[PDB]
């Protein structure tokens, strides 16, 4: 497939 | 699923072959999605190929009423698992075997013809 997003979910631009 | 479509809001560069760069105002086409985490865009004004970008850099809309998702929160799982679910949207996987399987030898339909729009 070459399509295994095993990264990490980015936030939005936020002050969190 | 219906042809869905997705909008970018911010500027992700790709990073690997597995990733495609992308600006915000953009319009993608999203294919599938990865554990509401990760969406499957692709070009729809220029010619490569598909990539992958996060839901956090794309904004869930459709064709027919774009300002229906536009407010919706993406980045929201629940939001965004409301709508990949309501929507019946693929996965990754799916959207892999899905594609294979639709490549290989079998049953199909010649009749059909499609084109892209263009003004000015």
């Amino acid at each position: 497939g070459k399509f295994i997003p095993s990264r990490p979910a980015p936030k939005p631009p936020s002050s969190a | 699923m219906a042809p869905l479509f997705a909008v970018t809001l911010y500027e992700f560069k790709a990073e690997r072959d597995d990733e495609l760069d992308v600006s915000p105002g953009e319009n993608l086409s999203i294919c599938a999605h990865y554990d509401y985490e990760w969406f499957i865009a692709k070009p729809i004004n220029r010619l490569g190929g598909p990539g992958l970008v996060p839901v956090s850099y794309v904004r869930i809309i459709d064709l027919m009423d774009p300002a229906k998702y536009a407010s919706v929160d993406t980045y929201d799982r629940e939001q965004v698992m409301k709508i990949i679910d309501e929507f019946k949207i693929p996965t990754v996987e799916q959207w892999k075997d899905q594609t294979r399987r639709y490549k290989e030898s079998s049953i199909q339909i010649g009749n059909g013809h499609g084109q892209s729009q263009g003004l000015e």
